[PDB]
RNA sequence: GAGCUUCAACGGC
RNA sequence: GCCGUUGAAGCUCUGACCGAAAGGCGUGAUGAGC
């Protein structure tokens, strides 16, 4: 009893299931691959895969009314902080077959579950890496057209920075995801959104700070374009 | 809704170990943080153990639950580490909990425990 | 000027034009690995030599240590990031590559992921407790062979048992000199050996009261030391090992504490899953296990710490606080394991930022 | 030398 | 059923405060023999 309807953003689809409430959907790239755990639909002929808000935090900043969706099919984008891949999975519905992603995850037992995902989905790279030193991993990435960030760091706002002047091409924006306990467990969490948002605009443009409640306490999307 | 959490718990329940708490922080010997919360579990006896269900990061209580079905005892969760702080008499808050002497809650205690068992399994 | 890149190694002027490149002649993920960590290899020392005699004097890399191995070798070099060469490659791969140039940016790309990567699991915190408790009796024979190896090659040259008191130095006099005879400058001087030191030595040789000994005595004397020194670099290959295997086992621990002092813990508790379900006191007086004994016997000073003690902050503090970073860093530890165990995720740079934050609380009130 | 987990005998509501 | 004096056996640092206040603190205050 779930109808499928397309949503404003291409490659995201609104479902509503059988309570009649609507959620948030990719279309599976790859028919028959649970990433997740997460829940799959059939539409006409094919499966679309919910993206839980409180599974996932792009997904919540999209449920929470993001205006700006930089990540399409067809875009190439840096993901810093990939992980098991639970969101990567959707971005990699987004930007399709003729899109790019390279994940780089820090702790490798963890970028490992990743790995075996990303032989039926061809536009994942999974590299370790250090977000924090870009150019250890310089001749495994190119430039791209946006950067995703979930990398709960205290540098996080230069981590994204610094890979912005190395891969991020001119015209293409970035986002990121900042915890606030994160940076500073002391001071208050609109005084380190304040501070990130001051640090982020020394280099880009922010031009949007979406507040993650009530999926995520205290974390906010930031959004920016590099000039 | 984190993933350490192996089961939903009801407005009440949730409420009821709460108060199971108050009747103990008197009549009898409770201790209250993850730490001597742990202790508790394999100094192998404490009678009930409480998990508040917002906690970050989201591990450092990850362990009760596995570290309870090995001491073989009951666990439970409430919804707010805060909440369950002032419910053990402290105005900071707590990770978690555990029961060492029921005191007036025997009965309680007692209760609270058997409805668990259904809903772990 | 030199960048690298998932087909070889690539070098550009000042205006991006396409000076020489070399493809990689091994495996590409394995010139890789090496290349981006900032170490030198075939191809691009290869490279920059037939760029040397160019008419190109002028390096510029994209590493730190790239460059210190190029100058190191002689060659000018310099580092801007991204530079007018990773810049060209990164920007227009089709360019070079092809239009597959994404699809084998893919090959080499998890290529070079599941070399980096252990595979399977789940013992392997068992393992980093045999390299452990292996690195530190690979310590008690080489502490006996060299105490050997100094009574025994005594008997020929018995004044350089205090002239070279640092042993893996002494070791290497036995190993490579060998008879006291061999003796002269540019040998000690190779052993890195200093001036006065170069300098005693042959005042102590040139006259000693060592016997003698002939070529036979002496190379079994030779086949000792040469021993010890095969167990020191056995050493070394369990200290890599625990590292490059704490990546696997505890990222959180090793970043915290050092790979080392984290295999420690994991020791003293048993295992990663024995060390996470400790309550912080318990992880506190780890390795203490004797002076605890007297704790819950004598009703002695409980320790205010185990194996911890190693950490730096504990013990160049003064005994005032040392009680109190224990705990500080104990709990510190109990969630790392945690996170460890569970997920191994890594959180570390938030948990030391508060434990460096906690500790300057601590040192303010004192 | 304390203390909790545990198991034959003993005192009792 | 509760309870108790026990007996060999095995396990276990302590646990609500520091601040003149501002604050910090059970996500561990305080005391303490690696
Ligand atoms: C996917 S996000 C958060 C996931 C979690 N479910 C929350 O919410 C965090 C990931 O970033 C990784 N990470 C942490 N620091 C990093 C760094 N400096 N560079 C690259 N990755 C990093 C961690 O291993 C972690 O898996």
């Amino acid at each position: 009893m779930v109808e499928v309807k397309k949503h404003k953003f291409p490659g995201v689809y609104v479902v509503i299931d059988d309570d009649g409430s609507e959620k948030i959907a990719t279309k599976n790239l790859v028919p028959g691959q649970r990433v997740y755990g997460e829940r799959v639909i059939k539409w006409e002929g094919e499966e679309y895969r919910i993206w839980n808000p409180h599974r996932s935090k792009l997904g919540a900043a999209i449920v929470n009314g993001l205006k700006n969706f930089p990540i399409k099919p067809g875009k190439s984008v840096l993901y810093l902080g990939i992980a098991s891949g639970t969101t990567a999975s959707h971005v990699s519905d987004i930007v399709g077959w003729e899109g790019k992603i390279y994940g780089i995850e820090f702790s490798p037992r963890v970028l490992r579950e990743l790995v075996p995902i990303v032989e039926e989905r061809r536009n994942i790279i999974p590299i370790l890496g250090d977000a924090t030193k870009p150019e250890e991993y310089r001749a495994l990435v190119t430039k791209v057209d946006v950067i995703f960030e979930d990398v709960a760091q205290p540098t996080q706002a230069k981590i994204l920075i610094d890979n912005a002047k190395a891969y991020l091409k001119r015209g293409g924006y970035g986002m990121i995801a900042v915890k606030s306990r994160s940076i500073d467990v002391t001071k208050e969490p609109e005084q380190v959104f304040k501070e990130v948002e001051r640090e982020l605009s020394e280099y880009f443009e922010v031009i949007e700070r979406l507040n993650l409640e009530p999926y995520e306490k205290d974390h906010a999307l930031f959004v920016v374009r590099k000039p | 809704k984190p993933s350490y959490v192996k089961f939903e718990v009801p407005k009440e329940l949730a409420e009821k170990a709460l108060q199971a708490v108050e009747i103990a922080r008197d009549t009898g010997k409770i201790r209250k943080g993850t730490n001597e919360t742990t202790k508790a579990v394999e100094r192998g006896q404490a009678k009930l153990v409480i998990i508040a269900e917002d906690v970050d990061p989201e591990e450092i209580v990850a362990h009760l639950p596995p570290l309870c079905e090995e001491k073989e005892i009951p666990y439970i969760y409430v919804p707010s580490k805060k909440e369950l702080g002032a419910a053990a008499g402290i105005e900071v808050a707590a990770a978690s909990v555990a029961i060492i002497e029921p005191g007036k809650a025997r009965d309680l205690v007692e209760e609270i425990a058997m409805k668990v068992k259904e809903l772990m399994k | 000027f030199i960048s690298e890149n998932v087909r070889g190694i690539y070098a550009f002027d000042e205006n991006g034009n396409l000076i020489e490149k070399r493809y990689f002649t091994d495996k590409p993920e394995k010139v890789l690995d090496q290349l981006l960590k900032g170490e030198i290899t075939k191809d691009l020392e290869e490279l920059l030599n037939s760029l040397k005699e160019k008419g190109y004097d002028e390096f510029v890399f994209e590493h730190p240590e790239l460059s210190r191995r190029a100058k190191e070798l002689g060659f000018s070099a310099t580092t801007e990031f991204p530079n007018i060469a990773g810049e060209r490659l990164r920007s227009n791969p089709e360019e070079f590559l092809g239009e597959n140039w994404f699809e084998e940016y893919y090959k080499v790309g998890v290529a070079l992921t599941r070399m980096r990567i252990q595979e399977q699991s789940g013992a392997r915190d068992k393992m980093v407790i045999q390299a452990i408790e292996a690195l530190d009796d690979v310590d008690k024979v080489i502490n006996l062979l060299v105490a050997r190896l100094r009574e025994w090659y005594s008997l020929h040259f018995p004044e350089l048992d205090e002239l070279l008191p640092k042993h893996p130095q002494y070791v290497a006099f036995v190993k490579t000199v060998g008879h006291r005879d061999n003796i002269n400058e540019e040998v000690l001087r190779e052993l890195g050996l200093s001036e006065e030191k170069i300098k005693k030595i042959l005042e102590a040789k040139e006259k000693t009261m060592g016997a003698w000994m002939d070529q036979t005595d002496i190379e079994v004397v030779r086949q000792l030391a040469e021993e010890i020194d095969r167990l020191y670099q056995l050493r070394k290959k369990l200290e890599d090992y625990i590292d490059r295997a704490m990546d696997d086992v505890a990222p959180n621990l090793k970043a915290l504490v050092g790979a080392k002092l984290a295999a420690r813990l994991i020791s003293l508790a048993g295992g990663l899953r024995e060390l996470a379900m400790m309550p912080s006191s318990t992880i506190q007086v780890l390795g203490a296990e004797k002076a605890l004994f007297r704790h819950l016997r004598t009703g002695a000073k409980p320790p205010k710490h185990g194996v911890i003690y190693q950490y730096p902050a504990i013990n160049r503090s003064p005994w005032w606080q040392r009680g109190k970073i224990a705990r500080a860093l104990a709990g510190k530890l109990a969630i790392a394991a945690r996170v460890d165990y569970f997920s191994g995720e890594y959180i570390a740079e938030e948990l030391k930022k508060e434990l460096e934050a906690r500790i300057r609380e601590i040192k303010e009130k004192y």
